């Protein structure tokens, strides 16, 4: 199998602890911008298909043993939402492969989480990307001026980096509890138990612990449509300040009603010593109460 | 991809920028005229980020050091560690400049050879397609290195209208006034060019070395000698999750737009606790995480001069906490569950704070992958003690009438005094009323 | 052999009742075989069947691993060789199949366990011998279980034991999260209503039933009670302690001649009490275990040591237990009195110290009818040596 | 936790507790500038109750030294314990003071260098937020730490009111009055503040010392350099309990609330016998806990000067007998048992008594774990014959008309005189009056 070594290849290119490949996944998310308006020819799965394989020579990492491990499945859903113009932020899938030796490693359940992992990282790592994206358009020659006054940037960009706080500290928070504690269980545990017999019984779980410690939702609670919802007001965050002054100080509020929603529901799945995330949304909450 | 050129600039600057390069030399495992180790790409996975990309296995670096004053280039290449800098991309042998110490010198000298200084340095910017930003690596102590950098903050604002500027800039000493005098005027000319001209600087204090360099360091005679050891090692923490192959605000445009509030409002305390060689001894018994980011925000290992007694009105907007190398991943969650029941940052009333951690592997080397390290990025708002102490310093100084008749001779037709005073006290005011 | 039962129709005394009891029965045992001898052959069986769970190398008379058992077949053939049957042939050879039996697994849990760590360690959080590291858990537990018990304060302070023993850099970080801590409904209050578990690992388990730690937890909240009352008692007093919060009134003089005399008890009862009991009875329990390789002589030599500890610290069921208590509730009312801003100065802190100066010579008066019964003495020695020494510490 | 901050005054308070300190690190098994040993916490449970907390497993003494004398200071510099001190937390390089010999000099610079005196050594204060208290070590003879230390007596009883005060106070010495004269003065103006500004005092007499001193350490030339000897093995003795893990009366307000009956009445005598290495050649044999403590309340350890034929009619109220190292604590009830045969002590009359004992584990050492050490903290009656030399002393210096011109032209204007000579006789006679 030589299990080690795919299995750090699994994590270079799905968990993405060597970012240099999500890194170009945001300059992949800087090609979509906003969906659709991209074509369906079948030469859009043709140029980019390859894109993707060309980014990992564009990071200068890894040889082409385990670039044969990934595919790229292009799927198709509509986001004009009569045709059909598929998404990179959240319709670009990887596909891990199943090869002749290491079978007992790789199920069919486990590559359906894969695109459920890869799918989550690609859309919140369009927030942050697109959120500085806007300190592009504002950026140093000047541009937009009026750094305090006139009509406001004072409070205005007050608002806006404690937006971009709150986002960047949750992101960082949920990038630690997913990779972290995952990564000492997983290849020490498993090699050192000299039980090596049947792994997918032990990869899944392990797989399933992985996805428990995203977010994991039941795949089913309402925190997926608040994180559709604050991702509702990133557009409306960007497409203001691509373009209203008064329009922009009621999508903020907005926000903070939505943050203090999130908030309120975070009160509601308190039960007790239960889900290390909690915790952490507890230290804002009590973070949120010295203040 | 994410290339950055360094503007290594005056006498201060050149100096703590040699010994930067010196130090990535030792990290990744190369030496600056071969490659006799092959640790440089199992162990390090980026190495092409501050360099230039190889063309021989030879990782140049991006590295342009102009002054007046040809000694600090004198002492450089009797050293071997000059053979990987090229005499091609900055000067040839015997390089000058002017006689000289003026800030008005090295203002008045950027248009006269501006067709020369906007040459060279432009060869290295279409290196790549995607160039990531420029850092002054310059000083303000002197008016060499403040003279000639308060240009290039000006005309490189437009030219490259799309860059990220942020400076590693070192603050100068106020001891005594003896030898220098003009202290107080090339250092606020600057200062206003810091805030307006540029998005964010990296504070480093003059009496806060030696308060350091008498701390633990244990020496008599303080010499300039020991200047370049503090400034080296935190300029290379600071880009552990740019060069060493990180996740989360890996790139410069990534750690800067986390922690700045607003413009004119940029100024960073930096702390960094682990710069003594017989901790080595008894690190070998698993020294834990959750005792080294205890005393960050304790003022301990600052490098800024501030009241000790002002921090209860003052908060806390943004603080970074960088652990490096071995890290113990399982307890670093651990070690942020008990920054709440301290509450040792004081919070804004207004909005929400935040304490960002994050990790990167260092070096495959035994003093690196044994030892704890702990870099600070710190943003408090009693910063402007300092602003009161540089202000109070320069009217005083104007009613002395000191440097009035001997500095407006030179290119200098008006009062451009209180344009600095005024924008000075627009940064002091801001800040208090920041907080709500 | 194995620790088999077999048995279709249960017909053996020995039945079902890591470690999965077994208990006795009286209509299966024979009345001509002593009844003494029934359980020696039950709990050393009990004990080898314990061993078939989890690890088979790990077995009481060597079994997998050793070679008792061909010693064991030839002391059986012996046996069977016999038409006849008497007492002394048949008790000499039970010797042999439980003494050997009875020395190995001493030799097991020596090295797999380090014994002599965890059984100073669970002794430390029950008899308290860590007596700084829990008073900064009972000075924050104080100021937030100032309401009725509720469901969810047994997990409020349980967190505030972590962080408390946390921030203390105890030498072992896994030492700490290895209990929790457990509290009633709502009686009064939270303090004498909580306890503690410290659950236990492999095979140690047999030497700490679930009944024996609910034996060592009820001492637990009342040797932190004389913790906390005598730790408040230390802070009323430190208010008291300058002449700018001491008022120069008699109403300030007949305030002080009374922690003189109730201060001086707790820093007196509850120690020669604690520290005596500690001593000499650990004193024997580790010359017990460097001088016996035996199983069940050391096994009930610490249940003696139990006994001894919760009869010491008992000392009387109904009076003295009331007698006691009664004497840290009355001096808990010295803290809330003393706690007013110039206590001394006012109406209201004579008027409360009125009631408080019966109370205490009600205490006294109290100990006083316990020493007649101790002088008129057929009752216990252990009672009487000790209150004693506190009371030539007392009247001298 | 239990953090408390020795405040280290006078000509005689800082020497006193410089060996103090070097008297810690050879039980803890710390050297002062490294850690060479691993005895620090596998045989002592508990080292951070009078160091500052770890940062690099560093024990910073909690440690603040103020005097006029540059003399005391500049004799630590040279000696190689002095590296453990920081030169940042009580003063720099080069520091002075007075002239000066006076004690209204040290009370009238307390409030020209008031802003500096309570900026530094509270800085130490919000370490920790549960401060212990306050223990002055200062001295009485001179008018060095006299002076100045009746003022902190006032000002940190309002500032930190919930803080336990108690001093290790040393009494001067009354053979001869030639090289001082002003010593009925300066000893009565401190000791009215020791009483009602001051919780607890621990007496020190300077008669009583070369009485030991030529007990049984044998010398015909009685130096300085004795007195340092007998005073920190006692005050490293007092905190055994407290540095040593113990159970009961393991702080320092456990101690003294179990032996003050009143305010105004906490002077307590101190005892300790063992003080002489060729004991240690027959401590092989089992020397036991039956025979240490007869000898404590018999008169030959006091380090008091008190009456011989003055204890009939004086009475014990609490007398500490405290036993370290190997107790052989079976026998420590046999030795609390033989004490109301003999009655050694004389009881109260109007209520009980008490004879606390205690013990608790010593260093890791040969010379600790092997000879049996006896620390007595008594309290007896008869303590107001020293209230009656000092009274008779000072009155009778009124006479002569000695320093009544002398001692008024500065910050004196009104006879202050009798203000201490009632309040000395209202502790001699409530002392008397105790007994009823």
């Amino acid at each position: 199998l030589k299990m080690e070594r795919h299995f750090e290849a699994m994590r270079h290119f799905l968990l993405m602890e060597d970012g240099e490949f999500a890194q170009s996944l945001s300059d992949m998310l800087f090609e979509k911008l906003g969906s659709g308006q991209t074509p369906s020819e079948l030469l859009n799965p043709l140029v980019l298909n390859s894109i993707l394989n060309k980014a990992l020579q564009y990071s200068l990492h890894g040889d082409s043993s385990l670039a044969s491990n990934l595919t790229f499945a292009l799927k198709y859903l509509p986001e004009v939402f009569t045709p059909t113009a598929p998404d990179a932020l959240s319709c670009l899938e990887l596909k891990y492969k199943v090869d002749w030796p290491l079978n007992i490693v790789i199920t069919d359940t486990c590559m359906n989480k894969y695109s459920r992992i890869f799918s989550f990282l690609l859309q919140l790592k369009h927030m942050v990307w697109t959120l500085r994206d806007v300190w592009f358009h504002l950026k140093r020659t000047a541009l937009v001026n009026q750094a305090s006054n006139s009509v406001q940037y004072r409070q205005l960009q007050l608002y806006r980096h404690e937006m971009q706080h709150f986002v960047k500290v949750i992101q960082g928070y949920i990038a630690n509890q997913i990779l972290h504690v995952t990564w000492c269980e997983f290849r020490n545990k498993l090699s050192a138990v000299s039980n090596l017999e049947e792994i997918y019984k032990t990869h899944a779980d392990y797989l399933n612990k992985a996805l428990f410690r995203g977010l994991l939702t039941e795949k089913a609670a309402p925190l997926m449509n608040i994180i559709h919802s604050i991702f509702s007001l990133i557009l409306k965050f960007r497409l203001q300040l691509i373009s209203n002054f008064g329009l922009m100080q009621q999508s903020y509020n907005t926000f903070k009603y939505y943050s203090d929603f999130l908030f309120e529901v975070v009160s509601k799945l308190v039960n007790r010593g239960y889900q290390p995330h909690l915790e952490d949304f507890l230290l804002r909450i009590n973070f949120n109460s010295y203040y | 991809p994410r290339e950055i050129i360094t503007l290594q600039l005056g006498q201060c600057g050149n100096q703590i920028g040699f010994e930067f390069w010196k130090q990535l030399c030792a990290e990744h495992g190369i030496s600056p005229e071969g490659i006799v180790e092959e640790f440089a790409t199992e162990g390090t996975d980026r190495k092409d980020v501050f360099f230039y990309q190889a063309d021989d296995e030879h990782y140049i670096p991006r590295a342009v050091l102009l002054d007046l004053e040809p000694r600090v280039i004198h002492s450089i290449l009797n050293s071997p560690y000059a053979n990987l800098y090229n005499p091609e991309n900055i000067y040839l042998s015997e390089h000058g400049g002017g006689a000289g110490n003026n800030w008005a010198s090295g203002f008045s000298q950027g248009e006269k050879i501006h067709e020369d200084i906007f040459d060279i340095i432009d060869r290295e910017a279409d290196g790549s397609d995607s160039l990531e930003g420029f850092v002054l690596c310059h000083s303000i102590a002197g008016g060499t290195g403040s003279g000639l950098g308060s240009y290039l903050l000006e005309r490189l604002n437009d030219r490259y209208p799309k860059k990220l500027v942020q400076t590693y800039s070192v603050f100068p000493n106020q001891d005594e006034m003896s030898h220098v005098v003009v202290q107080p005027y090339n250092s606020l000319l600057t200062l206003k060019r810091l805030t307006q001209n540029a998005d964010c600087v990296v504070v480093l204090d003059n009496t806060a070395l030696n308060r350091i360099a008498t701390d633990r360091l244990h020496i008599q005679n303080p010499s300039f000698s020991q200047i370049n050891q503090l400034v080296s090692t935190i300029m290379s923490a600071s880009t552990t999750t740019l060069r060493y192959p990180g996740y989360m605000n890996n790139d410069l445009i990534g750690l800067i737009a986390s922690l700045i509030p607003t413009p004119r409002l940029h100024f960073l305390m930096t702390g960094y606790t682990p710069l003594t060689t017989d901790q080595s001894v008894a690190s070998v018994r698993k020294t834990t995480v959750l005792d080294v980011m205890r005393r960050l925000l304790q003022p301990k290992n600052v490098m800024v001069s501030t009241g000790r007694d002002r921090q209860t009105n003052h908060c806390y907007i943004a603080i970074l906490n960088i652990i490096q190398g071995e890290v113990d991943p399982t307890q670093v969650h651990k070690s942020l569950q008990r920054i709440r029941e301290r509450k040792l940052a004081n919070f804004i009333p207004w909005g929400p704070a935040s304490i960002q951690v994050a990790l990167s592997r260092k070096s495959p080397y035994l003093p690196s992958a044994h030892r704890v390290s702990g870099l600070m990025m710190a943003n408090h708002t009693n910063i402007s003690s300092l602003f009161e102490r540089t202000c109070r310093q320069y009217d005083k100084l104007r009613k002395r009438e000191a440097f009035l008749e001997q500095f407006r001779k030179e290119d200098i037709f008006k009062d451009n005094f209180d344009e600095l005073d005024n924008s000075r006290e627009i940064v002091q005011q801001l800040i208090d009323e920041y907080h709500a | 052999l194995h620790g088999l039962l077999l048995d279709q129709y249960e017909e053996f005394f020995v039945r079902q009742g890591s470690l999965k009891q077994f208990s006795l029965r009286a209509e299966m045992l024979p009345s001509y075989i002593p009844v003494r001898v029934a359980e020696k052959i039950l709990f050393v069986g009990e004990s080898v069947q314990m061993f078939e769970n989890q690890n088979v190398n790990m077995s009481r008379t060597g079994s997998i691993l050793k070679n008792q058992e061909d010693t064991f077949a030839a002391e059986l053939h012996r046996l069977k060789q016999q038409p006849l049957f008497s007492l002394v042939d048949f008790e000499s050879v039970l010797d042999r199949i439980r003494s050997t039996v009875a020395e190995h697994l001493w030799k097991l849990m020596v090295e797999e366990s380090d014994l002599l760590g965890q059984l100073k360690i669970i002794k430390d959080f029950y008899l308290l011998g860590r007596g700084e590291l829990f008073q900064a858990f009972i000075d924050v537990a104080q100021n937030m279980l100032k309401t009725p018990p509720t469901a969810v304060t047994e997990h409020d302070v349980n967190v505030a034991f972590q962080l408390s023993a946390h921030k203390v850099l105890l030498d072992d970080d896994n030492l700490l999260p290895l209990l929790n801590l457990t509290i009633r409904e709502a009686p009064t209050s939270g303090w004498a209503a909580l306890g503690l578990s410290y659950k236990v690992q492999w095979p140690l388990h047999i030497l700490f039933t679930p009944a024996v730690l609910e034996k060592y937890n009820v001492v637990f909240k009342y040797l932190l009670s004389v913790r906390r009352v005598q730790s408040e008692l230390q802070h009323c007093w430190a208010l008291q302690m300058q002449r700018k919060h001491l008022e120069s009134n008699k109403t300030d003089a007949i305030k002080w001649r009374l922690q003189n005399h109730m201060a001086f008890l707790v820093d007196n009862l509850q120690y020669y009490l604690q520290v005596d009991v500690l001593e000499s009875q650990f004193s024997q329990l580790l010359q017990q275990i460097n001088s016996t390789r035996d199983f069940e002589s050391i096994r009930l030599a610490h249940d003696h040591f139990l006994s001894n500890l919760l009869a010491q610290s008992f000392i009387l069921l109904k009076p003295v237990f009331h007698c006691l208590n009664e004497i840290l509730e009355l001096c808990h009312s010295f803290c809330s009195l003393v706690s007013q801003n110039l206590g001394p100065l006012d109406e209201r802190g004579a008027g409360q110290l009125d009631i408080l100066v019966k109370g205490f010579s009600c205490q006294s008066s109290l100990l006083f009818r316990i020493l007649s019964s101790v002088r008129n003495h057929q009752i216990n020695p252990d009672l009487a040596q000790l209150l004693l020494r506190l009371d030539y510490n007392k009247y001298y």
